RNA sequence: GUACGUGAAAUUGCUGAAAGGGAAGCAUUGGAAAUCAGUCUUACCUGGGUGAGAUCAGUAGUGCGAGACUAUGCACUCUGAACCUGUGGUAGGUCAGCAUCAGUUUUCGGGGGCGGAAAAAGAAUAAGGGAAGGUGGCUUUCGGAGUGUUUAUAGCCCUUGUUGUAAUACGUCCACUGGGGACUGAGGACUGCGGCUUCGUGCCAAGGAUGCUGACAUAAUGGUUUUCAAUGGCCCGUCUUGAAACACGGACCAAGGAGUCUAGCAUCUAUGCGAGUGUUUGGGUGAUGAAAACCCAUCCGCGAAAUGAAAGUGAAUGCAGGUGGGAACGCCCUUGUGGCGUGCACCAUCGACCGACCCGGAAUGGAAGGGUUUGAGU
RNA sequence: UCUAGUGGGCCAUUUUUGGUAAGCAGAACUGGCGAUGCGGGAUGAACCGAACGUGAGGUUAAGGUGCCGGAAUGUACGCUCA
RNA sequence: GAGAAGCUCAGACGAGUAGGCAGGCGUGGAGGUUUGUGACGAAGCCUUGGGCGUGAGCCUGGGUCGAACAGCCUCUAGUG
RNA sequence: ACUAUGGUUGGAGACAACAUGGGAAUCCGGGGUGCUGUAGGCU
């Protein structure tokens, strides 16, 4: 006998996509070469992100992009911004500036407005020829905790969540319990 | 690499390459050379056979 | 490496020969020598991992003392001797010589290596794990274990704990009493010699 | 052969085999008997014997430089290419035996160093002390029992000297050494760490077994079946704290026999598109052949705005804010778990903004000013 | 983050209360069984030892060594006749 | 090269009811594929023969038999 | 005294001893019988 207590034992990361994409496995078996004959922490990066499930890869918007490479303290005037996801347009943003932006996919408005900025737009694998190891690149990633079941986790008695509800309105959970008027509050 | 292990202990060849020292290790030094003096002293000897 | 093993024989003999001295001195002129308390103790486990109350395989855990028969060298001081107090029942410890650590080193010693047990087979493999603590050799390793040198708590922890065999011979005729008390648990002096020649 | 395709199992007869002292069945291991497989030494390479043959390496010529190929000839034979033979070599299974090694281990020795009251004793020897007497002697009596003195014709105990570095035992250590037995041989060109060297693609016990022999080859070793012996093995399923239960179901065999489909909801994943998304309510190529594929308009659903019971009102002071941690990147050190600068995601946090509510508050409107608050907001 | 089973327990050591007592009822602590085979206690859910992939060799625990039965009709000193 | 879904080196570990997950085995039918098997014997069945797999299972010799049937990638369910 | 931990310890039990640790109360005896900050007065 031993006395060994096992609690991280089996590791909780996906080792590759649950995708069966067949230019997805390409792009990982460039990275898995990348990460692994390099010592640059950027391929580690996108080799993992490259595994992540949808839910865990959000998008981003070019106005996004173009207000966290314009900050006023930035220097991240000329440099490629790279994300493992989806890059949507924000209609809101009338003039888009002159962006080079690298992703997994472009939306047809995202890319047909960078584009006729003056931008560009690459795949990964253009990335990883032109910056092989990440060098001089903005790093980005969408918001986890944007969706809707993020509105709903963690509910309980004063938890301020969403409830799960068929409707909105009076007599849909705004009676006893969510109101002192109605025995009480939460 | 590394498919067996050897005992130092009994396969020498192996204690020579740990230990570079064990070839001119000196066992069994002889310092009683001398006239070997006797240390009880006469408390000593009183206390030790008291009842 | 050669030349530091020659020093630490001349120093090893250099102690005892200094200890035997003190010793004749004292009983000439009828006074008392009171030699070194012990700064290092090896400790085995004799339980199984049953019926293990959680303080005691709390501390037998700290100690990496997992399984029966293992066996590790602890520094000694106040903190150390209150947790084997507690595990008396459980374990056996006493003051090991020099043939004793050279030994266990040499036949059964293993270095933690990237969390491995790698066989102590050739000095890289201590020079790459405890070079930074001017370690290169089994001999270094082994004068840090004996004498408790300034890095025994790294040089230690590298050391897997021993995987010593049933002790050929037996063991006393109970076990699960204490050493005093003709068994075999707890602090047993320079008796923990004897034991791990017939476990090593 | 109509008691009819195939023709299972339960169950039965005959024949054969085998076993059997108040169950049987199973497991492990071997014996016995029965039965099964090795087809080896084939391929490829070289040598030997003879044999015949359009004959092979360099070349000549027919896409400029170098390389492969086919094709016309020459090279006309110690070369090269197909075929014949030998019980040709390396022989190839199965099993043994020994040796030299490696790994693990068990058992028995020998030598040495050191330690202790630098053992304690002891022996032989010189100087002491003492009491129990062998009683040397004394004496009941020439046949033995009792005294009463410290070496006599004996002996013992306790102290000190050397010949002492006494031995011996025990303890401990030797990178000292000599044998006996057993189990294992994972790996498969090389590379390492050591050692030795005549210093060299050398030798070794140094990153895991080789070498040398022999016997068998309707044998042996393996496999299977049956049975025997030795050892172990209670009747499954179930409810249960607990079942071998004197708890329930189960005589036997075949075939059938129990988490499905639908309207939703929730998380997670994949795919498409993305501030949008959803062609199948419909309409069209359509008639040919069309329940499919494919195409096409307006609506509509969900999402892009919340809040309030409601009337209503409705989201930027600022880089769409500040603070802390922080991915990734860049720069400085100087080899540290570094310092410096931006700071994605996410979490905590201080604000701002919208709605409700509570305020003062200068006919209808609620603008500026506020609030410990409040919302499934920005 | 989503979801299953579960919401009859039981045994021992030790601390206890109720009870005449109980193979009784109720609580405290830890180890267990339930869900745990294996060596031992002839037998046995919980006691001792020890917790288990398929195997070779070695050595042990608890417990044994007259025979059943692997292992001294071993050694030392006593006690005991029922 | 070594199905990169590949190859290679190393270390530790292994009880399990209720329960959870994964990877597999087997059955009917559907699309695709395999100059697939078959009256010179498909399927089925018997077996005192052989082989493979930890296992679910699979392949094969002999016997019987007479008209259909299988492998591989997918689809599917009144699937053990 | 009590107590954590231990034994296939003893004892029919009640309890007890032992082992590795922790460790009182009470009585009795000796000693003692206010110290000190801020601000200001005082032969
Ligand atoms: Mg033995
Ligand atoms: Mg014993
Ligand atoms: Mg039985
Ligand atoms: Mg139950
Ligand atoms: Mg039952
Ligand atoms: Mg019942
Ligand atoms: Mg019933
Ligand atoms: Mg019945
Ligand atoms: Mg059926
Ligand atoms: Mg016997
Ligand atoms: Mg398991
Ligand atoms: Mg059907
Ligand atoms: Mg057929
Ligand atoms: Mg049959
Ligand atoms: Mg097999
Ligand atoms: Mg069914
Ligand atoms: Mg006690
Ligand atoms: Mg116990």
């Amino acid at each position: 006998g031993i006395d060994i207590e096992r609690h991280h034992v089996r590791k909780s990361q996906r080792s590759k996509p649950a995708s069966e994409n067949v230019y997805l496995k390409l792009l990982v078996k460039l990275y898995r070469f990348l990460a692994r004959r390099t010592d640059s922490r950027f391929n580690k990066a996108i080799l993992k992100r490259l595994f992540q499930s949808k839910t865990n890869r959000p998008p981003i918007s070019i106005s996004k992009i173009a207000a966290l490479t314009s900050r006023k303290s930035a220097s991240l005037e000329g440099k490629t911004t790279v994300i493992v996801g989806t890059v949507t347009d924000d209609e809101r943003l009338l003039t888009v500036p002159k962006l080079s932006v690298a992703a997994l996919r472009f939306t047809k408005s995202a890319r047909a407005r960078i584009l006729k900025a003056g931008g560009e737009v690459l795949t990964l694998d253009q990335l990883a020829l032109r910056a092989p190891t990440g060098s001089n690149t903005v790093l980005l990633r969408g918001k986890k905790h944007a969706r809707e079941a993020y509105r709903h986790f963690g509910f309980g008695p004063h938890k301020h969540k969403a409830p799960y509800v068929r409707s909105e309105g009076r007599k849909f959970e705004r009676a006893r319990g969510r109101r002192k008027s109605r025995a009480f509050k939460v | 690499a590394h498919v067996q292990k050897k005992n130092p202990l009994k396969n020498k060849a192996v204690l020579a390459r740990l230990n570079p020292y064990a070839k001119a290790y000196k066992a069994n030094v002889k310092l009683n050379t001398g006239k070997t003096p006797k240390a009880a002293g006469e408390k000593f000897l009183t206390v030790l056979h008291e009842n | 490496i050669a030349k530091r093993a020659e020093s630490y024989d001349a120093e090893y003999r250099k102690a005892e020969r200094e200890q035997i001295e003190l010793g004749r001195k004292a009983r000439a002129e009828g006074n008392y020598y009171v030699p070194d308390e012990t700064k290092l103790v090896f400790v085995i486990r004799i339980r199984g991992i049953n019926n293990i109350p959680p303080k005691a395989r709390k501390i037998m855990q700290l100690l990496r003392l997992i399984q029966i028969n293992n066996g590790v060298f602890v520094k000694f001081n106040k903190a150390t001797k209150e947790m084997l107090q507690v595990v008396e029942p459980y374990v056996t410890y006493g003051i090991p010589n020099l043939k004793t650590v050279r030994e266990l080193l040499y036949k059964r010693g293993f270095g933690k290596v990237n969390k491995q047990r790698i066989a102590l087979s050739d000095n890289a493999i201590i020079e790459a794990a405890l070079g930074k603590y001017s370690i290169l050799s089994i001999e270094d390793l082994i004068h840090e274990i004996y004498t408790v040198g300034p890095n025994f708590k790294q040089a230690a922890n590298f050391i897997w704990p021993f995987q010593l065999s049933s002790p050929l011979g037996g063991w006393r005729d109970r076990k699960f009493k204490h050493f005093i008390e003709g068994g075999d648990a707890g602090k047993r002096d320079e008796h923990i010699n004897s034991l791990v020649r017939k476990m090593l």
